[PDB]
């Protein structure tokens, strides 16, 4: 029943972790997508330092 | 039922062994009557006996 | 393609292999799991117990 | 405890990181059943009603 805040607390976390674990490539597709579109030097991001 | 593992550096179980699969029951049985029985004569009911319920 | 598939125990996947002898008419299956450990810093756990 | 139907479809050519599923279906069934049937025959406002 979990009167306090505390145990309130790991239940959220706990669902939190829930929630991120599945959705995290989609996600990282998308910033990708995003950074490659917009940011100035984004298109050759992961190999910034080659030589 | 129980199983057991192997453990090899690279997944080989051609040379060993695989497991088996023995089945085991538990049973249970019936028992004994668990009976009480009383007499009494027609006299003695028809004088002695009162508040037989 | 040999008859394959993952089964799901707590957050941990596992393969199972279906394969077979045709001449003896036996069937057999595996079920397999592949670890890794690491340590990254050993001065950050141990062992404790109840001091006198 | 919870246990899933099996498949034996899916995991083909995918990775997987997503553990906390449990598959559970709906069953449906069409039958022949007897069944009585009630006549109402009031005369007011309509006497035919089944």
């Amino acid at each position: 029943m979990a009167e306090t805040l505390e145990k309130k607390h790991e239940r959220i976390m706990l669902r939190f972790d829930r929630a991120y674990s599945p959705q995290k490539e989609v996600r990282e597709k998308c910033i990708e997508a995003t950074r490659f579109a917009r940011v100035p030097g984004g298109q050759w991001e992961g190999a910034t330092a080659a030589g | 039922h129980q199983f057991s593992s192997l453990r090899t550096p690279t997944g080989d179980i051609s040379g060993q062994n695989k497991n088996n699969l023995i089945s085991g029951k538990a049973t249970g049985r019936v028992g004994n009557y668990i009976t009480v029985a009383v007499e009494y004569q027609q006299l003695e009911e028809a004088i002695k006996l009162n508040q037989l319920e | 393609s040999i008859d394959s598939a993952v089964a799901t125990y707590e957050g941990f996947s596992i393969r199972v292999h279906k394969y077979a002898d045709g001449d003896a008419n036996v069937q057999k299956m595996r079920f397999d799991l592949l670890p890794a450990y690491v340590c990254f810093n050993p001065h950050m756990g141990g062992q404790f117990f109840g001091n006198p | 405890p919870t246990s899933l139907d099996v498949t034996s479809m899916t995991s083909w050519e995918y990775n997987w990181f997503g553990a906390d599923v449990i598959y559970i279906a709906k069953y449906y069934e069409v039958r022949k059943e007897s069944v009585d049937v009630i006549s109402y025959r009031h005369p007011i406002t309509g006497e035919i009603a089944t």
